[PDB]
């Protein structure tokens, strides 16, 4: 920006002023900006539906979270995906645990993900995502993992 | 080791510039050090702040004093630094006359006796070289 001189009050400029910078903090962009969540009344469909065309799945683990509930909590956030069915409660450390993710992505194109979850003392998750498009799939498994 | 000794110091990105007890401003890069500039006077480094496009000293006093970091000299002995000759070349438009032939002496203590033959604007420089 310009600086002109300012006599405190609320503004007040002077005659001839420098150009000034002044820094500021970086300005982070999540998937979650991208999306809009939404839970579906039946995943299966939703999840079909959108478009199994882009499909495109990776595994990841995450090793910070140690149960499935945190595991659902954490992809649920970063991606700005409501996980379906109110799968965020799943039951305490089963072994096997299918979470149903929904919301829209921008452009209004519906974007799912699903992410089958194998709990050993650490969470696992084979992540499948579907979407209308080949960019919500790649955004959300390269944002989770 | 650095051969002039840092009364004050400052980090401008990995390079350090500091100031001597020599009142020499010198620039450490790659293990070497260069003069930036000579203070005529004992300066102390506030800080650089980036809006003023300085450096701003003071002196005994609480006030303000400005040097300007010389940039261009800077990125030519760095790139010298990193063994990157060419790159350091194309900063030598922007070098002047002697500073040429000095920036060139930098390149030639790193190595490439020619590449510093081109931008030494002395032709003595060029003919040992």
């Amino acid at each position: 920006f310009t600086v002109k001189d300012c006599d405190p009050n609320t503004g007040e400029i002077d005659e001839e002023g420098y150009e000034d910078e002044y820094v500021l903090e970086d300005l982070e962009v999540t998937v979650a900006d991208h999306i809009q969540k939404v839970m579906k009344v039946n995943f299966e469909a939703a999840w079909d539906e959108v478009g199994d065309e882009f499909e495109k799945e990776e595994t990841f683990t995450l090793s910070t979270i140690k149960t499935l509930e945190e595991a659902v909590g954490n992809i649920v956030k970063f991606l700005g995906m409501h996980p379906c069915e109110r799968s965020d409660k799943v039951p305490e450390n089963k072994n096997t645990h299918t979470l149903l993710l929904a919301g829209v992505f921008r452009g209004g194109h519906d974007i799912l993900v699903r992410s089958r979850l194998l709990l050993l003392d650490t969470v696992t998750m084979q992540v499948t995502a579907r979407s209308s498009e080949e960019l919500p799939v790649d955004i959300i498994l390269a944002s989770v993992g | 080791e650095i051969q002039e000794i840092v009364k004050t110091g400052l980090w401008v990105g990995d390079c350090f510039i500091y100031t001597s007890s020599v009142n020499r401003l010198n620039y450490y890069v790659g293990g070497e050090i260069v003069t930036i500039a000579h203070l005529d006077r004992t300066m102390y480094l506030l800080g650089y702040i980036p809006k003023d496009n300085r450096l701003y000293l003071g002196d005994k006093e609480l006030n303000i004093v400005s040097y300007s970091l010389l940039v261009s000299v800077l990125e030519y002995q760095t790139a010298v630094m990193r063994r990157d000759f060419s790159m350091a070349d194309k900063v030598l438009p922007t070098i002047p006359k002697e500073q040429r032939t000095r920036v060139a002496h930098f390149l030639e203590k790193q190595g490439f006796k020619q590449q510093a033959l081109t931008v030494s604007t002395d032709p003595e420089h060029r003919f040992e070289l």
